[PDB]
Formats: structure tokens, C-alpha cells, sequence
């Protein structure tokens, strides 16, 4: 049925996410060598352990990355979507909302940023400790 | 991973594109504004090369476009495609083949001749580009017209048939149904797509032709490239420019479309201001001689593709203002096209929709797409329709009674039929069939 | 009738997801675009090699400038570029200034006429264009 594929959407869209914590630092940074390298004309030294962790850091500034998708739908469909996708979506964690603008039997992914309580919270404990020059 | 894979490739892609970023970019100097046309010095360009002109927001350093229409060998001749104003005294200049969207991508959507999204929506996903400027295609390795293109209006269909890859004019005037008419073609013609160049349309007329005419029916299966009467007349070449390039790429992919040009003499009349506007004398009509270099250019590239291949078929608006043929964009038109469908300002104010001009209009493919015995019954419906049209008064009178006049006699027998078999109506579709059926329920067999 | 727009939002929800995969990886790319624009202002370094070379280059591009041409570059390569191609740049004509503006291992020559901008800042503005063909 249409059940397995918009499961295997979720499914394997979050899962694709997921990947990119362990598979996308390095990636990233062979990226931002080759930048620096081909706008100054010549392979600069940098230290690989601070440059590494600061791709981390953007990372984890993306919330769909960082926290989980929204996908909202529009209320007239809201309740036959859940059905399908609830126990599915609940799995992975994406919260879902009807959208008013979104026009009938249509859909449309962000990626939710949450409560403000719990963003707060969370930058507590990264703001507590300061590094040393 | 099918979805990672895209991502890591997207990215791959970019990495390797890096190496082809410019070490080092040249700047000239803009010498003199005292008109619409700089003059900028230090860098040599060839025509149509878009130039930045360097604009001092503050901090900001904002980015003029512009154009080169020409030189003195060591000047070059600039024009904006936006103001000017803001812009320092010898002001640095640099040049930026310029990319554009193609593909299905732009199927349901309006956008400019820059290729920017008029619709208020996002950038097409543009996984392709292109050039503006290709190379002609050589109709040396092009393929001959055998098939009928089903335009889905019966009087074309039937009285002047079009086939594949046929271009072919429109002549008409303001409120005689042009727009509906083009409408019409764009929902019911049988092509894989429908691109519509709209060239120096009114703007108000733009968003009437896309919101109440092509409807979301014809919406979703055309591209509509808009360049209106405001824009810059640059802007509007690059509409057409624009809109054929499509159907080109379209025609690439094995797709037949149908290609609408409105309109053909906004296309010339924006070559003359630029002509002009680079003092080049006027020499034919007061319209200079690019402009007659430029129509032939535009349409020469519509046409059939390769065997086994897609199509262009078009059809370029001309603009008849007023009772005419004085005007030398209609004879440039009719000499580089294939035939015409002549709109009656006569007609349309009867009532008689779309307005059509038998007599006028004509299509050299179609002896060549029917049967004889088809094309039999052409003939005589218009030698019908004219004996109607010139004694039409008399047999108000009572003046008139049978066996003087045998056409007149049968014609104003067939008259409601004929009438009714010429009109057609907004939403009212005519197939290929629908057509030629409709033809024996008069004549035949 | 369910199945009918049950479908709909099924390949609506496929069409969406789709649209994301230029995005995010535009989004990822951005990543490595701040840490690479990070790279480059967090440090100096000792090797002209590649500006002594591009210079190299600009001396001998045409057309040439008459414009009493100037080369500038940051005060930090600009006792070391005065040594070694100091005397050509005198031979070309040209003078030398340090600019506090150009980052390390770029450079402009400026003259009447026009310039030869090889700064890394419009390096990088090229750069972004190639990742966004929208700005
Ligand atoms: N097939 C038709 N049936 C009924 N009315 C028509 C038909 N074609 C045209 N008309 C009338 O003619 C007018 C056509 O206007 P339009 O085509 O926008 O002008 P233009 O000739 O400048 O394109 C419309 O107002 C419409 O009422």
C-alpha cells in the first residue's frame, strides 16, 4: 500500500539525517581546505582538531540536524495523515501540525525549532564552562 | 543512502567546480553618463556582454547590470538594464556564458528573461542551465513536416491546417480576441509542451492572460516567459531570446512543443529602440535594418528536430494597428513565415468569434498534411464564405432568388452552418476528428 | 476517493522531501563556506609563493597599463614582495603600497585605466556565486 512508502519516506529520510552526524565532519572540512586553499592560491596550515570541531558546532546550529523535522499538513487532511504516519512519525520524532496556507491534500517539512524552555536549557550547560587561550 | 548519495555528489560537484574559479577579475573605468548610453574604458568586450558597473551603497558596494551595444574601438558602449542613478565618476566596470534554468522544472511556472520566478515562488530546482545563445540548429540535419498538429480550433484544424514543426504568423489588432485565441491554442493544442513568450504585453495584460485566459487547465503544462512594455528592451529581446532557448532544450529531449511568440512586433519595436538608441540611421520604414536581421534570426530557429526527434511549432503575433499592410514588420513576418491566421476586426465586432479571416489567412504545409478530397472541400468553403461576404446586403432587400447564383445560392444555404461551424468558443475544444466530422455534416460523402 | 487523495498527500510528501535535497545540501556546503571564510581571516603566513607568482603573472598581462599602474598588498606581505620582485616592479614601472584592506596572499594594480584585482576577497565573492547562482 501507499503505508510502507511514506514510512520508508520518514523512514529513510530521518535515517539520512541521522548519517550525516557520523559520516559528514570530515567531509565538510575537506570542503572548507579546498576553499581556502583554491581563494589563496596555496594550501594553508591549520590545526585539524580545532577546525574539525568547529564544523560540529555549525552542525549542531542547524536544527534539522540538531533536532528533529516538522511536517505539517493541512488540517482538513491532519487527522487521516496521523493515522497513517503517527506511529511511524512518533518513532522518529518528528512533531506534526496542520497548516492553514497549505492547500488541500498537500504537504510541506520545516524543521521545528522546538520550545524556547528547552532551547534555553540547553545552552546553559554549553555557556557554563569557558576554554583557555 | 539514495538520498545521501544525492547530497554527497551535490556536493562532490561543488568541490570541482572550485577549480574553475577566476584567479584574477579585470575592471575597467565608466568614462561618461550623459545619456542612457555609458561609455566605460579599460576592458574589451564583445557584443551583448553583460557588464557590472560598480555602484557605493557605504559599506555596501552594490552591483549595476548592464549591457554592451557597441564601441569606439577604445571605448565600450554600455546600457543598463536597471537606474543608473547613484553611480561615482569614473566608476569601476567588470564582466561576469551566462547560465539559465531548463527542464521540467519550469512546467507550471512565470519568469522573467533573466530567468528569475515572477510567480512569487523560489527559484526552479535548477539541476540544468544553459546559454541563451546556441547554436543554430542546421536545417540541413532537421526533419520535414507530414504530421498534423491538432491545434484544437476547428477552423485552423479543418479550413487552414498546421502541422508539427510549421511556423506560423498571427496577424491581428487590439480587442479582437487575439489573447483568448492564443488561450485557447495553448490549452487544447495536442504538444508535450506550450511555452509562451510574452514580449512587451501590457503588465496588467500579463497577469489577465496567466490568471483568466491560459487557466490553470493550460497553466500547468506552459512555460510563461513575461517581459512587459516597462522593462528595458534588452529585457524583452531576452524574453523571446529566452522563451525559444526553452523550446529548443525541450525539443532536445524528444518533447514536441508548441511555441507562442506575443508578440513579434514587440520583439522589433525593442530592437529599434536599442538600434536607435546606438545611432543606427533608420533606413526601411523608420525601422532600422537590424530589426529585419533580428525577425528572421528569432524564428528561424522553431522548426521540426531530427528524425525520430521533437518539435517546435510556433506562432508569432503580429500586431496589424489599424487597416494596414503599410507596415513592414507584417511583410517581414509574411515573407519568413509559413502562413498566417489573419484576425478580423470586422468579424469581431460582429459577435463572430474567433475572428478569422479565411480569405486573408493561409497555410502553404497544409495542401501538403490532407486529402485531396479534403482539400476539395477547403477551396470550396471559402469560395462559399466569399460569395457570402461581397452580396451579403441584397439578400437582406429580398433582392436575391435561387438559380441566378449557384455558390450565393448554396452558400446562403450553408450559411448558418458555415457561420456556426467557423465559431467556436472559449472553453468549446475541437479535436482533429471533432474537426473533419464536422466538415461532412456540411458537404460529404 | 481515499485512495484517490490519500495518494496525493503520499507524493506530495515525496515531491517535498525532494525539493529539500539542494537545499540541505546548499545548507551543508554553507557549513564548510563559514569554517573555509574562518581559515582564512584566523591566520597569516609566511608563503608568498603563490602571490609572488600571480604577480609574476600581472606584470607580464596585457594590455598593459600606462596609468601609473600600482600594485598594493597587505603591509604584512609587503616587505617580502618589495624583495623579491621589488626590482621588477620597478622595471615594469610600477610602484608598491601597503593596503591594510587586501588579506594576506592577494593583491590589486590599479591604474587610470582600470585594475587587476587578484584579492582573495573577491576570490571568495566568485566563490559563493559557484555554490549560489542565486545571490
Ligand atoms: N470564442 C469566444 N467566445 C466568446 N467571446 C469571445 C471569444 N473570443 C473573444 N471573445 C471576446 O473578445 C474579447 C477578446 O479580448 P482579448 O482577446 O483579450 O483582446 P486582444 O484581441 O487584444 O487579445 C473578449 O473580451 C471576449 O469577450
Amino acid at each position: 500500500p501507499i503505508h510502507a512508502r511514506m514510512q520508508q519516506l520518514v523512514s529513510e529520510f530521518q535515517n539520512t539525517l541521522d548519517a550525516l552526524d557520523s559520516v559528514i565532519a570530515s567531509r565538510l572540512m575537506q570542503m572548507a581546505l579546498e576553499a581556502a586553499r583554491q581563494v589563496i592560491g596555496q594550501t594553508p596550515a591549520v590545526d585539524n582538531s580545532a577546525l574539525i570541531k568547529q564544523i560540529q558546532q555549525l552542525l549542531q546550529q542547524e536544527p534539522l540536524f540538531s533536532g528533529k523535522p516538522q511536517l505539517r499538513v493541512h488540517p482538513d487532511d491532519l487527522q487521516r495523515v496521523e493515522e497513517m504516519l503517527g506511529a511511524t512519525l512518533s518513532l522518529h520524532g518528528w512533531r506534526l501540525r496542520g497548516d492553514p496556507t497549505l492547500h488541500h491534500g498537500g504537504c510541506k517539512v520545516s524543521a521545528d525549532e522546538g520550545d524556547l524552555d528547552a532551547s534555553v536549557a540547553t545552552r546553559w550547560q554549553e555557556l557554563c564552562r569557558l576554554a583557555a587561550p | 543512502t539514495t538520498r545521501l548519495t544525492r547530497w554527497l555528489t551535490a556536493l562532490d560537484n561543488f568541490e570541482a567546480k572550485m577549480a574553475l574559479l577566476p584567479a584574477v577579475r579585470r575592471y575597467g573605468r565608466l568614462t561618461r553618463a550623459t545619456g542612457l548610453v555609458l561609455e566605460a574604458t579599460g576592458l574589451q568586450l564583445p557584443l551583448g556582454a553583460t557588464c557590472i558597473i560598480e555602484r557605493q551603497d557605504g559599506p555596501e558596494t552594490k552591483e549595476v547590470e548592464s549591457e554592451v551595444v557597441g564601441f569606439n574601438g577604445q571605448r565600450l558602449f554600455l546600457m543598463p538594464l536597471e537606474e543608473v542613478e547613484g553611480i561615482l565618476p569614473g566608476a569601476r566596470v567588470y564582466a561576469r556564458g551566462k547560465q539559465l534554468p531548463l527542464g521540467p522544472a519550469l512546467l507550471g511556472r512565470v519568469l522573467d528573461g533573466g530567468g528569475k520566478p515572477l510567480d512569487g515562488l523560489p527559484a526552479p530546482d535548477t539541476l540544468e542551465t544553459g546559454a541563451l545563445i546556441t547554436p543554430p540548429f542546421n536545417p540541413l540535419q532537421r526533419t520535414p513536416i507530414e504530421h498534423v498538429l491538432d491545434t484544437g480550433v476547428r477552423a485552423i484544424n479543418a479550413l487552414l491546417t498546421v502541422g508539427r514543426g510549421q511556423r506560423m504568423g498571427l496577424f491581428a489588432g487590439s480587442g479582437v480576441g487575439k489573447s483568448v485565441l492564443l488561450g485557447m491554442m495553448a490549452r487544447y493544442t495536442r504538444a508535450d509542451v506550450i511555452v509562451v513568450g510574452l514580449i512587451g504585453e501590457r503588465g496588467r495584460e500579463v497577469k489577465d492572460f496567466i490568471e483568466n485566459i491560459l487557466g490553470p487547465d493550460g497553466r500547468a503544462r506552459s512555460v510563461v516567459i513575461a517581459a512587459p512594455a516597462d522593462v528595458s528592451p534588452l529585457l524583452r529581446m531576452q524574453g523571446a531570446a529566452y522563451a525559444t532557448r526553452i523550446a529548443e532544450d525541450f525539443r532536445d529531449r524528444g518533447q514536441h512543443v508548441l511555441l507562442i511568440m506575443d508578440s513579434l512586433t514587440r520583439y522589433a519595436m525593442a530592437q529599434r529602440e536599442i538600434a536607435l538608441a546606438i545611432g543606427e540611421p533608420p533606413a526601411t520604414k523608420g525601422y532600422p535594418p537590424s530589426v529585419f536581421a533580428k525577425l528572421p534570426a528569432l524564428v528561424e530557429r522553431a522548426g521540426n528536430g531530427i528524425h525520430g526527434g521533437g518539435s517546435i511549432t510556433a506562432f508569432y503575433t503580429v500586431l496589424t494597428e489599424g487597416d494596414d499592410q503599410q507596415d513592414p514588420i507584417a511583410d517581414s513576418a509574411r515573407a519568413i513565415l509559413d502562413g498566417h491566421i489573419v484576425l478580423s476586426r470586422r468579424l469581431a465586432e460582429a459577435g463572430h468569434y474567433p475572428a478569422i479571416d479565411i480569405e486573408a489567412s493561409i497555410s502553404r504545409a497544409m495542401t501538403a498534411l490532407i486529402t485531396e478530397q479534403h482539400y476539395a472541400r477547403v477551396r470550396l468553403f471559402k469560395q462559399l464564405l466569399s460569395s457570402f461576404q461581397r452580396n451579403r446586403d441584397l439578400v437582406s432587400v429580398g433582392a436575391y432568388a435561387k438559380g441566378s447564383d449557384p455558390m450565393l445560392d448554396k452558400a446562403i444555404t450553408l450559411w448558418p452552418q458555415l457561420e456556426a461551424f467557423l465559431q467556436q468558443g472559449i472553453f468549446e475544444r475541437a479535436d482533429w476528428e471533432d474537426s473533419l466530422q464536422a466538415l461532412d455534416l456540411i458537404f460529404p460523402t
